[PDB]
């Protein structure tokens, strides 16, 4: 049915400005209003801006009025957002919503994408370096993991064993360390009497720095 | 711009004799002037403006609140609906001529 | 602008239970008020409008109420497809604004964690750095307290926790905490432990090693 495909959310700098597309199928985009919103990370939903569908009216949040720019192309079914003057408040992940009823004022949303993460900040993209987390512990299997450490933005991706290891495994956020840098863990608990028969490997996918990195973890 | 602010119906639409409808709206907020949304409609799921607009152009002239205006309409013989307002506070009226 | 206010902002329930959340508003409000589902990495989900009318599809275990300024979501029969944050939001002015959101959380028996230590590896530590992890595995309550001694010392900073989100499997919790050290300052000290505390320990649980052994 209705789906909303978000894209251009990336890493700029303080300052800087960055536009969003939204590509949208399975419903008349042309009669239905469509709404951008932002839900930064843990925490609370917020609405940005509104767009009528006969572009005829436009609505935006105090707190972005003068700064972006909302808009539209109904031949390609693709909404936009122009955003200008981006401070570290506006590091969120930015949604784009359907109207309920058609011809409407965007006063709810009825189907949201996935969103796109937009980061303001004046740190460089990095990639992570995968560090082993051995399994020594012994409460009642082997623990062992992987260490995802400093890199720079979000998203990164981890798998075990290229998806062939899903059971009793513990994927933690990352956190943001004082030198802006991010860093997560990933553990999987596995019977202690296989750790001389099988082989772990954590798959670190860090698509912003172009980074794939694959470590074997042994006592 | 369009008022995006609900109207209130002062009275029902009523009948001039001439084929045409007239209803008074009183608008609530106070988004300065701006075009009055009102259409005349088949159902409620087309917006295709079937019916005339008499009033050419409806409009709430001042920029305060509680401004009352007068809209004239020609609604087509039979079934026919009169939208006024949009989004979930739309109001929609069932009408009947002759 | 009207301001959303939800209560509570966490409530932990059973499968099976009847809950209700309550969504307050600044102003008066006559109808015109949304409901929104959330669960964790996933975009929201639209529930309610009208305050009481259902989406489509949506099941009618949901249910609302309320008008004016206090309105109430009510899940009837809690199933495992329902625990998940909720959010109001209001369409009566401009300015459409939601809740702080309601976390419905799946209430379990107390397990008390599993606690592993990690000690720097030897490939970090040819970068000049060492990171101490210490491992909290499928306890619940979520509430827990980790403590970072070295040498038996209550050492306090450079230490960050981070929880996962509860199993869609047992319903536990699970925590990591890295304790990231220069490889200078590693090298002039002996032992390093953390101390955990939890609901289901009878007394903390300390895992420790030394360097080298």
């Amino acid at each position: 049915e209705v789906q909303l495909l978000e894209s251009g959310g990336r890493l700029v700098q303080p300052g800087g400005s960055l536009t969003l597309s939204c590509a949208a199928s399975g419903f008349p985009f042309s009669t239905y209003a469509m709404s951008w919103l932002r839900q930064a990370p843990g925490k609370g939903l917020e609405w940005v801006s509104g767009i009528t569908g006969d572009s005829g009216s436009t609505y935006y949040a105090a707190s972005v009025k003068g700064r972006f720019t909302i808009s539209r192309d109904n031949s390609k079914n693709t909404l936009y957002l122009q955003m200008n003057s981006l401070t570290a408040d506006d590091t969120a992940v930015y949604y784009c919503a359907k109207d309920r009823l058609h011809s409407g004022l965007g006063e709810l949303f009825s189907y949201w994408g996935q969103g796109t993460l937009v980061t303001v900040s004046s740190a460089s993209t990095k990639g992570p370096s995968v560090f082993p987390l051995a399994p020594s512990t012994s409460g009642g299997t082997a623990a062992l993991g992987c260490l995802v450490k400093d890199y720079f933005p979000e998203p990164v991706t981890v798998s075990w064993n290229s998806g062939a290891l899903t059971s009793g495994v513990h994927t933690f956020p990352a956190v943001l360390q004082s030198s802006g840098l991010y860093s997560l863990s990933s553990v999987v608990t596995v019977p202690s009497s296989s750790l001389g028969t099988q082989t772990y490997i954590c798959n670190v996918n860090h698509k912003p720095s172009n980074t794939k990195v694959d470590k074997r973890v042994e006592p | 711009g369009v008022c995006s602010k609900a109207f209130k119906f002062l009275g029902t639409p009523a009948d001039t004799g001439h084929g045409t409808v007239v209803l008074e709206l009183q608008y609530t907020g106070t988004d300065g002037p701006c075009k009055v949304p009102i259409s005349s409609v088949a159902s409620l799921n087309d917006l295709t403006p079937v019916g005339r607009l008499v009033t050419v152009n409806p409009f709430v002239s001042v920029a305060t609140a509680n401004a009352k205006v007068l809209i004239e309409l020609e609604p087509p013989f039979g079934d026919s609906y009169i939208v006024v307002g949009r989004g979930e506070q739309q109001i929609n009226h069932h009408w009947h001529k002759s | 602008d009207i301001q959303m206010t939800q209560s509570p902002s966490t409530l932990s329930a059973s499968v099976g239970d009847r809950v209700n959340i309550t969504c307050r508003a600044s102003q008066s409000i006559n109808q015109w008020l949304a409901w929104y589902q959330q669960k964790p990495g996933k975009a929201p989900k639209f529930l309610m409008y009208k305050a009481s009318t259902l989406e489509t599809g949506v099941p009618s275990r949901f249910s609302g109420s309320g008008s004016g300024t206090e309105f109430t979501l009510t899940i009837s029969s809690l199933q495992p497809d329902d625990f998940a944050t909720y959010y109001c939001q209001h369409y009566f002015s401009y300015p459409w604004t939601f809740g702080q959101g309601t976390k419905v959380e799946i209430k379990r028996t107390v397990a008390a964690p599993s606690v592993f230590i990690f000690p720097p590896s030897d490939e970090q530590l040819k970068s000049g750095t060492a990171s101490v992890v210490c491992l909290l595995n499928n306890f619940y309550p979520r509430e827990a307290k980790v403590q970072w001694k070295v040498d038996n010392a209550l050492q306090s900073g450079n230490s960050q926790e981070s929880v996962t989100e509860q199993d869609s499997k047992d319903s536990t919790y699970s925590l990591s905490s890295t304790l990231t050290l220069s490889k200078a300052d590693y090298e002039k000290h002996k032992v390093y432990a953390c101390e955990v505390t939890h609901q289901g320990l009878s007394s903390p649980v300390t895992k420790s090693f030394n360097r080298g052994e």
